[PDB]
RNA sequence: GUACCCCGGGAGGGGAGUGAAAGAGUUCCUGAAACCGGUCGCAUGCAAGCCGUCAGAGCCUGUGUGGUGAUGGCGUGCCUU
RNA sequence: GUCCGAACCCACUUCAGUUGAAAAUGGAGGGGAUGAGUUGUGGAUAGGGGUGAAAGGCCAAUCAAACACCGUGAUAGCUGG
RNA sequence: GACUGUGUGGUGGAGUUGAUGCGAGUGAGAAUGCAGGCAUGAGUAGCGUGUGACGGGUGGGAAUCCCGUCCGCCGAUUAUCCAAGGGUUCCAGGGUCAAGUUUGUCUGCCCUGGGUGAGUCGGGUCCUAAGGCGAGGCCGACAGGCGUAGUCGAUGGGUAAC
């Protein structure tokens, strides 16, 4: 079908607020010597690592 | 092992046969592989169950294995090295780890390897 | 699928042709008025 | 006319008070595209928006943090202000120019395609600010 | 003598929207819109400057009906009362007395009761 | 017709310079409306609305005038035909 | 102007497409396929005219009289402004 | 009342005010009106048959560029070479505004420079078909029609290399 009447402007804006995002969390790495943020679950881009202070393992040699 | 119940990888059945194979014998080819969460996860199980059957060396285990992965020296690599690295380790012989996403399109990757270190 | 212009160069210089302009009291007149109005093409 | 102050960005984004800003003026993506990942970083402070934005998936991320990173830029050249003090005070997208575009459709017709630009204005300013 | 027509047209669309400064969605923003709704707008206030004068004598009366039911007495016999005593006060002050000054009015009750025909 | 410096791959911007003026910076005189937004004030999540009009509290402002406006009554667009 | 059947020519049915991949097609089948066959190159017939194994069919993607320009700002007791 | 102040700012940067006459391309809300710009639908439908995966490189930036290895696909054609048609798209380097239905460091795109060599190959210089034109001429109020002698005209004949 096709619209009968132009919306106003109020229901666009109303349909159109909810076309959004949510901001990205970031966690700090456990790394000391690093500190960067990164994605939860996720190796650090900065120093390629994983896992918790104790035991770390590097996942990309970046 | 288990079937993957939703829409299937490349676009058909026969096509996710074939990537897993050459995912599995990729991974055992170089040790680890950045391969987007979902093949690194759908991977998984085929590699371990193909380590596990490379723990054990014989001829009829090696032309078994040879089914799957059908390259000679991954088949090689999978007996000699990374079998004889598992002989202590009752399954995970693989880890899988989040890595980021593509730019392109959003996917998420991963990092599927092969346990480096020795068990005992 | 096959479209109405299929070119030949044969064709086109036999048709529309300064020659074949020439050829005609029409395509004269064509010509003189092509050379009144100001185109830079007076033919094919 | 013979009046002083003639009008500048600076007096209207910021008026004495200390702080910078940076415009990107013409940037290829559509204002609202812009705006899903503006709305985000408004208010937020600088250093997080700026590590925030290279995690964000949104292409928008990407013009955004430099404006942000110029403006911080800026700050710590004109005012001597640190990067980690200071906040997004403001953040706004405005409207580029459009280009006019023709996709073929079916049956000989032609339907019109708008690519649109933007230009994303940021304002940031000393954490201290905040409150005042 | 060639003339163009903005300078002269914009003046009626300036007006016209300046009137439509408190209207809601196309009627503030354009003089189509809001010259329509002007045209409502004026019919209304012709009608309700009209109607004021009825509509403030009817709550007037309302309020005097209820001080003088207080006093024992209805607001018809209450205005024949009045009217019979010779206080031409009118329902705009009486219901201003009746609000305000509550003494005076209960006295002017005593007074439409003291004029009744009793009968 | 913007030397030089700063952020940037650039685009763009920020300082600075030229100029009477740069918010006259080449998309360049003036720069309206539609349209798109940032900020502030008020209202708005029990409500039936040609979206106004009259009555009217409250809040903000008070540049003692202005903004908004809960709530009550009345109220079925414009043109052509 | 045999038969079955590819290329090739066509277009019977059906499904899809219907702002299409396409201003007539695609998938699956279907008809002819040594003949009145099909096709490349050049050529001839021109508008009250052409050509037509004949449907008013075709004559450069709307033909019971093409297209372009001119008479021309045709005329409309009609609709609209 | 159409409107308006010789009030008061802002912007602007070269014209224009009042009185009285004179002349109008003198007033727009609508013609499925014309031109431009911008909304609504809507961050919605679509992104044009399909099989890609990984390792490394380049780079500010890589699913989409380069290299390699696996794997898959066409193969009376998804191969190779011509004609017609197009016209520089070819090669090398530099580029990433625009174009490419996404990205792009890439390109049939942009800019600069370069590149095509024949006694024998395909045409002309040879020959004619259909058809065209046509000295004289015949026909026709004019305009023009036809046509002889001729002259063109390949899709054919002739002609020396692998
Ligand atoms: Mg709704
Ligand atoms: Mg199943
Ligand atoms: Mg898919
Ligand atoms: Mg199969
Ligand atoms: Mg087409
Ligand atoms: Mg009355
Ligand atoms: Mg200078
Ligand atoms: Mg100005
Ligand atoms: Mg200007
Ligand atoms: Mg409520
Ligand atoms: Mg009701
Ligand atoms: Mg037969
Ligand atoms: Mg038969
Ligand atoms: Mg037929
Ligand atoms: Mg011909
Ligand atoms: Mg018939
Ligand atoms: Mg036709
Ligand atoms: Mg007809
Ligand atoms: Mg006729
Ligand atoms: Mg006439
Ligand atoms: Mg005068
Ligand atoms: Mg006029
Ligand atoms: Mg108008
Ligand atoms: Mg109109
Ligand atoms: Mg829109
Ligand atoms: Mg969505
Ligand atoms: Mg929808
Ligand atoms: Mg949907
Ligand atoms: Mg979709
Ligand atoms: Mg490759
Ligand atoms: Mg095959
Ligand atoms: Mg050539
Ligand atoms: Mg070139
Ligand atoms: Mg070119
Ligand atoms: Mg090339
Ligand atoms: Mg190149
Ligand atoms: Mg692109
Ligand atoms: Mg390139
Ligand atoms: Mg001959
Ligand atoms: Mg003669
Ligand atoms: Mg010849
Ligand atoms: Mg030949
Ligand atoms: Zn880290």
């Amino acid at each position: 079908a096709v619209p009968k009447r132009k919306m106003s402007r109020s229901n666009t804006r109303h349909r159109r607020s909810q076309w959004k995002t949510v901001a990205t969390k970031l966690v700090t790495c456990a790394n000391p010597a690093c500190g960067e943020k990164h994605l939860p679950h996720t190796a650090c881009p900065s120093c390629g690592g994983y896992g918790p202070r104790g035991d770390r393992r590097q996942v990309v040699e970046a | 092992p288990k079937p993957t119940k939703g829409p299937r990888l490349g676009g058909s059945p026969a096509h996710e046969r074939i990537i897993l194979r050459n995912l599995a014998s990729q991974l055992f080819e170089h040790g680890r592989v950045v391969t987007t969460v979902t093949k690194a996860k759908r991977v998984r199980p085929l590699a371990e169950k193909l380590i596990n059957r490379a723990k054990t060396d014989t001829v009829a285990n090696r032309r078994f294995v040879n089914r799957t992965i059908t390259d000679r020296g991954i088949v090689h690599i999978l007996f000699t090295e990374i079998g004889p690295r598992m002989e202590g380790r009752d399954g995970g012989y693989t880890r899988v780890t989040r890595i980021g996403i593509r730019k392109g399109d959003n996917a998420p990757m991963a990092v599927i390897e092969v346990i480096s270190d020795k068990v005992a | 699928m096959k479209r109405t212009f299929q070119p030949s160069n044969r064709r086109r210089a036999r048709n529309h042709g300064f020659r074949s302009r020439m050829s005609t009291r029409a395509g004269r007149s064509i010509l003189a008025a092509r050379r009144r109005k100001g185109r830079v093409n007076l033919s094919a | 006319m013979s009046k002083t102050e003639r009008p500048s960005r600076r007096a209207a984004l910021l008026g004495d008070r200390p702080g910078s800003y940076a415009i990107a003026r013409h940037v290829r993506m559509s204002a609202s595209k812009c705006r899903r990942v503006i709305n985000l970083v408004r208010g937020m402070d600088a250093v997080d928006a700026v590590t925030m934005l290279k995690f964000q998936p949104q292409a928008a991320a990407e013009p955004i943090r430099k404006v942000i990173a110029s403006a911080m830029a800026n700050a710590e050249q004109t005012e001597g202000l640190r990067a980690d003090d200071l906040y997004i005070s403001q953040a706004f997208v405005d409207e580029g120019i459009t280009m006019r575009r023709i996709r073929p459709r079916a049956k000989g017709s032609a339907s019109r395609i708008l690519k649109r630009s933007a230009h994303i204005t940021v304002v940031v300013e000393p954490k201290e600010a905040r409150q005042a | 003598a060639r003339v163009k027509r903005s300078v002269n047209a914009k003046k009626k669309r300036r007006e016209v929207l300046d009137q439509a400064s408190g209207y809601r969605g196309q009627r503030s923003r354009l003089y189509r819109k809001a010259k329509e709704q002007t045209l409502h707008s004026a019919t209304y206030s012709f009608r309700d400057r009209r109607a004021k004068k009825g509509d403030f004598r009817s709550l007037w009366i309302q309020r005097i009906n209820a001080a003088s039911r207080a006093q024992g007495m209805t607001y018809n016999r209450f205005i024949n009362g009045l009217k019979n005593a010779g206080v031409e006060v009118d329902r705009k002050m009486l219901a201003e007395l009746a609000v305000s000054d509550i003494n005076a009015f209960n006295s002017l009750v005593e007074v439409a009761k003291a004029s009744q025909p009793q009968n």
